């Protein structure tokens, strides 16, 4: 139902992305097909993720390897962290090692701008076009107000952004960053190994 | 005497705001800044340009000649002119393309002066293109050029202390 | 503004009200009738004792005005007017026009309701693919 | 469209039933009786804003109403300015 | 009533705006065209653009001897 | 409401459906309801118009919590008693290791409990009873058993108070609303007549009784039970009967004392508590001033007077309301009572106030970030109440036309500075971390920002620190050292396994962190303060205050509308502080081990957990993962079949919880409605759903678990990742 259903029976002639609806009925929100669109994202940045995951700890241990150590080593939650993703992070997070930069920097450096890009998604996924606005009503009494500053007209009135578009943006941002650190994590591990 | 001026918020309707006050309007602030363009258009521009262009420009020197990439230099350019002067081209044409912001073409001519101006209604524009560029042509030649005796100068200078 | 003082109604200063594009576009300024003298709200935080009149204070957007409305009724009172200036003068005149207190009958002005089908079965999709040709704009 | 969401409902009544919207709405318009008949979607609406405050109270039964016009001026916005 | 400092004192009064500076450092038109090519514009500011920036990128980068990164 | 008023119902109401808001719950079913009324169960716009009652319920509520501290700490101090650790650990302190918890043994439980002790297997604990305690001399496992039902005694009794209002006939409104009182009393003598009290029963007993424990003994081998009174020979070690000198006053002779006191500034070698001596004279020197404070007074008078040009008419009248508002005088409160808490989580570990502190690190660092999530869970809160106030209390306008009447006036302004200040931090305050990145993975030091690159040069040294220790050229008398050992100038020598106790000096790489704090704590404020201010009004809402404080966002309109209100000021500004504590902690604990924490050795070759590797290297940001969270954490994931093991074991889950926020906090809302029929559909076809219609969470209840889960998730994460590196090796 990008067609809808009772919560909305319209929900029509913009299926797709019409993000957002007015408060009362229920309360209605991202409850266009784009928005589980939107939101089916995650899962398969999750899936894509075990799996991948899986596959590398299971050919990292195959290759000096031990087999037994995923054998078990894949069966518990914690301990996934500790030897895999844990161990294994070991050589890249120094490049940098104060005692100087070691081989790979490239990818640690990559693999913290994967930390940044990933958690400034949030912004843009915990704030709502509504606070944004505001403030900038007041940061636009500056200049408006204040010397040297002034006559100087914008061609574009200041804004916060749209209220399907920061839900992408947080996203097409929290993607870089995970997918950024993954491609800067297994590479910056497969590559001294041991495996 | 009046507790501060006959005491207006504003030139005088309140609703405006702005809440005007010492740091807004002083006469003792207000006045440090009228041959510049604050309250009236001294001259036609073209001269404010480089008092413009130059007294920013001598400035950026200690910033990127004393805090600079691989600092202190030791070569004959820094102290220096060096990728200075390179931001004064970067900067003097992000600053062209604003006057295509206003174009509003002509000449007029009145760097002279009939009666007393008013402007009339300055606010706002009334500036043409042709006058934006005689600004941030005055600009490049105040920018590279107050570049230099920046650097021209000897350095005897103060140390830190 | 000294030379001309119209004003009637009182706040002192704010940061508030309205910065600049009130001059280069639309201007819409409220005005209304007052009893005996009374301290009120605003819209922009607050707030000030009115009298009397015109009782004509202008503000920055529509919605400001009405706000007071609701404001202006409780506490009371029949006639608010809001009217929209320009720079330039008129058209586009905003309270003034048919009766108020929409709520009432002359007139239909205005509003349809349904486009060209009502609000049963879209189910049915958007049809041709915009030609002109067929009645799809209005 | 430039602004087009749908509040209609049938007794289109307005009597402990919905006011509430920054201008955008005169009816009462009449059409030839629904008992209390005063009806239609809408007066003329390139005035204002986008609220769903327009349903939120008094009947749309069918969709609730919302955001959308996109075609979206500055006054309509909030900001310019 | 003798005191108050009769009409104390003013000023003219209290305006200031009428003629509070002699306006500008002499210089007229010591520059006047004195460079031209923002001077003379019409058209330019391409032209510029690809020199200033030719240069600046290309001496800016190649040579003489490394003094490598 | 009429199930049946006045005159004529005993007869109590249970049933018939049941209340809210007139269409009160409807007759017929639904689910959100009862999430309402957990939620707003109190708010005080409903229940009556008049304030009439709710300051005599607040009493009563009030009553319940002080009961409660009691029933708990009854229990603390129970099971501080009679499973004991206690009477073991203190002949036997710095060795012991402490409990005061025991699980039994039911499945797995049991890997948890291990041997802590005199000789007893436990559950290690850090918070330090047995450190107040320390302060009881007389001892024995029984009487904690005797203060512990002198807790259930305070409660019960301090709990029938609650009767003995609300549901009482009970009280009427002169009693709150004439103040004039109120503080004269409280701080006069409670604040004074308890640290008064206090020191009558801290020299009286205490000193004494760990006067001689400084040396060891199996107790009572030193202290009777009751043995304190008209005696005493025993005072007259640790000084005289006064002798002869009358009622303090002059005309006394010493040719050597004076009177317990005796100032200590240092700590105690062999204890280093800090002398278990100025703590009389402190305490005294204390309530004399409440004692004589709380002798003001009656009250506009004062606040009625003194006005400035800019400053503020309102200053006058600066509330009437003050009186009866309420939900303004908790707001202010929580900002004073919660920077008031983390006020204390510095002179704490600069100064410890109890024996066995530091040298017992895990059981004061605890404290360290439990105290300083107060003095922050309790300051956003002080914004949310001001916002409560800022929208509704009062039943009209008339505060009229003052100070904030006059700070609103300008608001686009007070808030459009601020804002700047934060960009301008943050470029000064984050991005400072990312150049060293940028270019010692670039690769160049000649120009990081290293403390040795980037000059300032080898001295932190002068300031403050180096004037506040080197104390006495002073009008300063007193005491062999500082105010607080840290600070620069003095001693190597705190304490006998172990290091407590050092300079602690900085530099930079204290420098910026210092800063990061600053820009951490500004842009938090930004959002509660312009939250708060424009609570009612705003430029993008007039008609803004109208229902809310809460209302979800106004719609879809304006272009966003949504987030605006000022629950949500205070839900985006929550998602800050905890950071802004959550880092401030992380600076805290990589110091203080990094440098401090300690040992000594022969020769006092001082060891610190981490020989400073801080250094070159928390400069970085990554080396705040390479040491910090990669280094020590590596016992969390380490922790797994031993003991403590309960917090790998959490920081699983928890680090499971977080991460499941992001769900309630990322996502739409007629979704999981679009959801949640699919499903109410397959359960009609079986016959086995309709009744109490089903709904999706109430856009803002699900903002509510959100944050709330974010928190408890994201927190307790390093609760276990904590108690995990101190236990064991530090
Ligand atoms: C000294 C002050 C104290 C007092 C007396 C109050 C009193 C009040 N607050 Mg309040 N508040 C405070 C501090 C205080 N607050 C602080 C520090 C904050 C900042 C976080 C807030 C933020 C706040 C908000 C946002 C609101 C209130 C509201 C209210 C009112 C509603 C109370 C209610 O229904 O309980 C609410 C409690 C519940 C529904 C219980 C749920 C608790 C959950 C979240 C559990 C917490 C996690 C915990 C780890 C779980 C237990 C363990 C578990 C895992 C087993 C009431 C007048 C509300 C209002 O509308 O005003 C009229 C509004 O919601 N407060
Ligand atoms: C890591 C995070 C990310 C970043 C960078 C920011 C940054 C900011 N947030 Mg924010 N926020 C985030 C995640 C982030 N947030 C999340 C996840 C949430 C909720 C879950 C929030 C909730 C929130 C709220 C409620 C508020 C903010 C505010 C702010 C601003 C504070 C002022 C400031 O110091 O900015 C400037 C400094 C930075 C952004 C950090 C430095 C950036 C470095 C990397 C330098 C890069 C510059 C350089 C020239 C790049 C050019 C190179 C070229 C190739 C492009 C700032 C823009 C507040 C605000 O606007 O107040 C002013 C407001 O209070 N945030
Ligand atoms: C050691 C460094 C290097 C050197 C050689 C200079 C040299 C100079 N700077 Mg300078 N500067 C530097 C780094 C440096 N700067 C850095 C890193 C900054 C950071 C912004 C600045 C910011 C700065 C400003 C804002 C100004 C200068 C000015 C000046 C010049 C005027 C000297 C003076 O004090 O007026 C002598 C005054 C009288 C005789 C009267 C002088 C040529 C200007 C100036 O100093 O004028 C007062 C201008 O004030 N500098
Ligand atoms: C501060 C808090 C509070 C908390 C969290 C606890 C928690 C606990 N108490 Mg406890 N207790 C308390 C107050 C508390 N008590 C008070 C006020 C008293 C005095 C009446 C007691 C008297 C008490 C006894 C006698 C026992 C406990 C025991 C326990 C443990 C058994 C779990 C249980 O109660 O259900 C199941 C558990 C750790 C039990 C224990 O220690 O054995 C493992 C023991 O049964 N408590
Ligand atoms: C408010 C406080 C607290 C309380 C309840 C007491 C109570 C007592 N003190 Mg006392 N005391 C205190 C603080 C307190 N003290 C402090 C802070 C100091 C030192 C600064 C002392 C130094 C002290 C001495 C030297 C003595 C007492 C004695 C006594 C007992 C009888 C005389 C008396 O003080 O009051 C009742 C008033 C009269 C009898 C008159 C009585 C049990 C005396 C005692 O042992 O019994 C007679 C005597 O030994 N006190
Ligand atoms: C807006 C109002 C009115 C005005 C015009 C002033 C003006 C001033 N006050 Mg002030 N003040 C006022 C109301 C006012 N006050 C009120 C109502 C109070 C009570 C709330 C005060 C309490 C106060 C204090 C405590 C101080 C001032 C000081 C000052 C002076 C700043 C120092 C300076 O510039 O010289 C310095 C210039 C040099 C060249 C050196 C300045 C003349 C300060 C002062 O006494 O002068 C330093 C002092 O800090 N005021
Ligand atoms: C009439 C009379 C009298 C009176 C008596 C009494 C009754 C008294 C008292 C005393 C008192 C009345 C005291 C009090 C004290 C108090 C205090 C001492 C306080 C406390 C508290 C606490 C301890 C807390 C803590 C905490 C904190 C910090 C915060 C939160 C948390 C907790 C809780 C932990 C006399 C004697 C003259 C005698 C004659 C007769
Ligand atoms: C099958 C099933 C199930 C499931 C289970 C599970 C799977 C679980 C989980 C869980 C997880 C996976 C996680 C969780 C977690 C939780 C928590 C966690 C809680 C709580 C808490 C607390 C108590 C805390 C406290 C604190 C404080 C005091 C403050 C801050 C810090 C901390 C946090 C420490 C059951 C049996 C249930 C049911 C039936 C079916
Ligand atoms: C902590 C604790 C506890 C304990 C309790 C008790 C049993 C007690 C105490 C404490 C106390 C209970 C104290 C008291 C004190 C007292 C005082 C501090 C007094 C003041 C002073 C006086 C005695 C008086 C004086 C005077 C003069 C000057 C002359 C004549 C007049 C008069 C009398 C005013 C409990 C159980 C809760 C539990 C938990 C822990
Ligand atoms: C950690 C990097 C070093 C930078 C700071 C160094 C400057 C100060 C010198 C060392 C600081 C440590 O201070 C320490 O000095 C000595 C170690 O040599 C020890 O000296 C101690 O041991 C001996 C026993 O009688 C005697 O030499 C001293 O009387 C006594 O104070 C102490 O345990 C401590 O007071
Ligand atoms: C910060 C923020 C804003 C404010 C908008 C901002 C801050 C835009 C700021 C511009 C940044 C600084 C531009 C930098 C981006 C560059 C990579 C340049 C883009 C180049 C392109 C053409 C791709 C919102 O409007 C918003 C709306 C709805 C939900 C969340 C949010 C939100 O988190
Ligand atoms: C997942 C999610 C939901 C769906 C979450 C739901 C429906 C949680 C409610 C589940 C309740 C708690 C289950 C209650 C059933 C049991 C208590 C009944 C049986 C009693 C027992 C003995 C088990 C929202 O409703 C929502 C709303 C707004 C923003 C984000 C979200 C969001 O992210
Ligand atoms: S809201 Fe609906 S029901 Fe009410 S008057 Fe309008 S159209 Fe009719
Ligand atoms: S909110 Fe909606 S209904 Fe109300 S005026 Fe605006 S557009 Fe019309
Ligand atoms: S932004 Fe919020 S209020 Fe607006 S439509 Fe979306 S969910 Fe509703």
């Amino acid at each position: 139902d990008a067609r809808g259903s009772k919560l909305m029976p319209d929900k029509k002639d913009f299926g797709y992305s019409f993000p957002c609806d007015g408060p009362g009925r229920g309360g209605t929100c991202d409850i266009s097909a784009w928005d589980d669109f939107y939101l089916a994202v995650f899962w398969m940045l999750n899936t894509i993720g075990w799996v991948t995951f899986y596959w590398h700890w299971k050919h990292i241990t195959l290759w000096r390897g031990n087999v037994s150590q995923f054998n078990e080593s894949s069966t518990y939650l914690m301990g996934w962290l500790r030897d895999y993703l844990w161990l294994n992070s070991s050589q890249l997070i120094n490049g940098i090692t104060p005692l100087v930069c070691n081989s790979l920097s490239v990818w640690a450096w990559m693999f913290l701008f994967g930390h940044l890009v990933w958690a400034t998604g949030f912004m843009f996924l915990i704030s709502w076009r509504g606070y944004w606005q505001e403030l900038i009503e007041t940061l636009a009494w500056a200049h408006e107000r204040t010397p040297l500053a002034n006559l100087i007209r914008w061609r574009d009135k200041p804004v916060a952004l749209s209220i399907v578009q920061a839900r992408l943006v947080g996203l097409v941002h929290f993607s870089v960053g995970y997918i950024f650190t993954y491609a800067a994590f297994l590479i910056a591990s497969t590559s001294g190994k041991f495996g | 005497k009046p507790t501060y001026q006959v005491i207006q918020p504003i030139n005088g309707d309140p609703f405006i705001g702005s809440l005007e006050t010492p740091v807004t309007s002083s006469p003792l602030i207000a006045w440090y800044l009228s041959n510049l363009p604050a309250y009236r258009t001294a001259v036609s521009p073209l001269l404010r340009g480089i008092e413009v262009g130059l007294a920013h420009g001598y400035l950026l020197v200690g910033p990127f000649v004393k805090a600079g990439p691989l600092r202190n230099t030791e070569i004959a350019g820094q102290a220096g002119s060096l990728a200075a002067g390179g931001l004064v081209v970067i900067l003097s044409l992000c600053l062209t393309i604003y006057g295509i912001s206003s174009f509003n073409e002509g000449a007029p001519s009145t760097a002279p002066s009939l009666t007393l101006t008013g402007r009339k209604k300055e606010p706002d524009q009334l500036q043409t293109a042709d006058g934006w560029a005689k600004f941030t042509g005055g600009f490049f030649f105040g920018g590279i050029s107050g570049v230099i005796w920046a650097y021209f100068l000897l350095y005897v200078l103060d140390l830190p202390y | 503004e000294l030379d001309p003082n119209t004003p009637s109604p009182i706040f002192g200063g704010s940061t508030g009200g309205l910065l600049r594009k009130a001059q280069v576009e639309e201007f819409y300024v409220i005005t209304w009738d007052s009893p005996k003298e009374q301290i009120f709200e605003m819209p922009t935080g607050g707030a000030a004792i009115m009298r009397e009149g015109p009782n004509l204070l202008k503000l920055a957007r529509k919605e400001q005005c009405l706000a007071l409305g609701t404001r202006l009724r409780s506490k009371y009172k029949i006639k608010y007017q809001f009217y929209r200036v320009f720079p330039n003068g008129e058209v586009q005149y905003l309270h003034p026009k048919d009766g108020v207190y929409p709520e009432k009958v002359n007139a239909g002005r205005q509003g349809v309701g349904q486009n060209f089908r009502s609000i049963g079965k879209n189910v049915s999709p958007i049809e041709v693919k915009f030609t002109g040709k067929q009645p799809y704009d209005l | 469209m430039s602004h087009s969401v749908k509040i209609y409902d049938t007794c289109i009544g307005c009597t402990q039933c919905v006011r509430a919207c920054p201008t955008d709405v005169l009816e009462m318009i009449p059409w030839g009786g629904c008992k209390a008949k005063q009806i239609a979607s809408a007066p003329r609406t390139e005035d204002c804003v986008g609220c769903k405050r327009c349903e939120s109270a008094c009947p749309t039964d069918f969709l609730s109403v919302r955001v959308y016009l996109w075609h979206e001026t500055t006054r309509s916005m909030g900001l310019a300015y | 009533d003798l005191e108050d400092l009769g009409n104390t004192t003013g000023q003219w009064d209290s305006y200031g705006s009428d003629a509070p500076s002699p306006y500008n450092p002499l210089q007229s038109k010591l520059f006047e065209t004195f460079a031209a090519p923002f001077t003379k514009r019409g058209l330019l500011l391409k032209f510029l653009i690809l020199g200033g920036g030719s240069t600046l990128a290309y001496l800016s980068a190649t040579a003489s001897g490394d003094i490598l990164p | 409401l009429v199930d049946r008023d006045p005159i004529k119902t005993s007869f109590e109401q249970w049933a018939k459906p049941g209340h809210f808001s007139r269409t009160i719950a409807k007759g017929p079913d639904t689910t959100t309801w009862i999430w309402n009324l957990h939620a707003d169960a109190h708010d005080f716009d409903s229940h009556t118009s008049d304030l009439e009652e709710i300051s005599r319920k607040v009493f009563s509520a009030h009553f319940g919590q002080l009961s409660i501290i009691f029933l708990w700490l009854s229990g603390m101090y129970f099971h501080g008693a009679r499973f004991s650790n206690y009477e073991a650990w203190l002949n036997d302190p710095t060795h012991i290791g402490p409990s005061a918890q025991v699980v039994w043994p039911i499945v797995g439980q049991e890997i948890l409990n291990g041997d802590v002790g005199g000789g007893f297997r436990g559950i290690q604990i850090t918070s330090g009873f047995f450190q107040i305690w320390r302060a009881s001399g007389i001892t024995s496992e029984l009487q904690l058993y005797c203060t512990a039902i002198g807790a259930l005694v305070f409660a019960g009794l301090m709990l029938f108070a609650g009767w003995f209002h609300y549901h009482k006939a009970a009280p009427k409104l002169a009693w709150f609303q004439d103040v004039e009182s109120m503080l004269n009393h409280h701080l006069a003598g409670l604040l004074g007549l308890g640290s008064l009290s206090w020191a009558r029963h801290q020299v009286h007993v205490s000193l004494p009784i760990n006067q001689f424990l400084n040396a060891g003994v199996d107790p009572k081998e030193i202290p009777l039970p009751h043995e304190f009174i008209l005696n005493r020979d025993l005072l007259a070690q640790l000084y005289p009967s006064f002798a002869e000198g009358a009622t303090p006053f002059f005309t006394l002779n010493w040719s050597k004392y004076a009177d317990f006191l005796t100032f200590r500034g240092g700590l105690d070698p062999l204890t280093g508590g800090l002398w278990l001596t100025d703590i009389a004279h402190h305490h005294l020197a204390i309530a004399i001033l409440f004692l004589i404070a709380g002798h003001m007074y009656r009250i506009k008078d004062i606040l009625e007077a003194h006005k400035g040009p800019f400053t503020g008419q309102g200053h006058k009248g600066l509330y009437e309301i003050l009186t009866t508002s309420w939900h303004a005088q908790l707001s202010i409160n929580l900002a004073m009572l919660g920077s008031l808490t983390i006020v204390v989580a510095q002179h704490m570990y600069s100064m410890p106030p109890y024996p066995y502190l530091a040298t017992d690190y895990a059981t004061q660092l605890s404290l360290f970030t439990h105290h300083m999530w107060i003095g922050g869970f309790l300051i956003v809160g002080a914004a949310a109440h001001a916002a409560i106030f800022m929208v509704r209390d009062y039943d009209p306008t008339t505060r009229y036309n003052d100070l904030l009447d006059r700070v609103l006036r300008h608001r686009d302004a007070i808030i459009s500075h601020l804002n700047w200040v934060c960009i301008f931090l943050g470029f000064h305050s984050f991005g400072l971390y990312i150049h060293n990145d940028t270019m010692s993975a670039l690769g160049r030091p000649q120009d990081m920002f290293s403390d040795t690159a980037i000059q300032l040069q080898p001295v932190f040294a002068q300031w403050i620190q180096n004037t506040h220790a080197l104390a006495p050229g002073t009008t300063a008398p007193g005491a062999t050292a500082s105010t607080s050992l840290t600070w620069g100038g003095g001693d190597l020598v705190a304490v006998g396994n172990k290091v407590a106790l050092l300079p602690i000096p900085l530099g930079t790489a204290d420098f910026l962190v210092h800063h990061i704090h600053a820009f951490t704590i500004h842009v938090t404020v930004l959002i509660l303060l312009k939250g708060v201010l424009f609570a009612r009004s705003s430029r993008l809402i007039p008609d803004k205050a109208n229902l809310g404080f809460r209302f979800p966002c106004d719609g879809p309109g304006r272009g966003g509308t949504c987030q605006v209100s000022a629950w949500d000021h205070v839900f985006l500004g929550l998602f800050w502080m905890y950071n802004s504590i959550s880092v401030v902690i992380f600076h805290f604990s990589w110091k203080m081990q990094s440098d401090v924490w300690g040992t000594i050795n022969d020769q006092g070759v001082v060891t610190h957990i981490t020989a400073g590797n801080f250094a070159q290297s928390s400069i970085t940001i990554n080396g705040w993962l390479r040491d910090f969270l990669w280094a020590q954490a590596s016992q969390v994931i380490q922790s797994y079949g031993s003991s403590l093991s309960a917090y790998g074991l959490f920081f699983l889950g928890a680090h499971f919880v977080w991460a499941f926020s992001l769900m309630f906090l990322f996502s739409g809302r007629g979704y999981w409605q679009e959801l949640i029929e699919s499903i109410v559909w397959a359960h009609n076809k079986l016959k086995v759903a309709p009744a109490t219609q089903p709904r999706a969470l109430s856009i803002v209840q699900g903002r509510a678990v959100g944050v709330t889960h974010y928190l408890l998730g994201g927190i307790a994460t390093t609760w276990a990742f904590f108690l995990a590196r101190i236990i064991a090796v530090g």
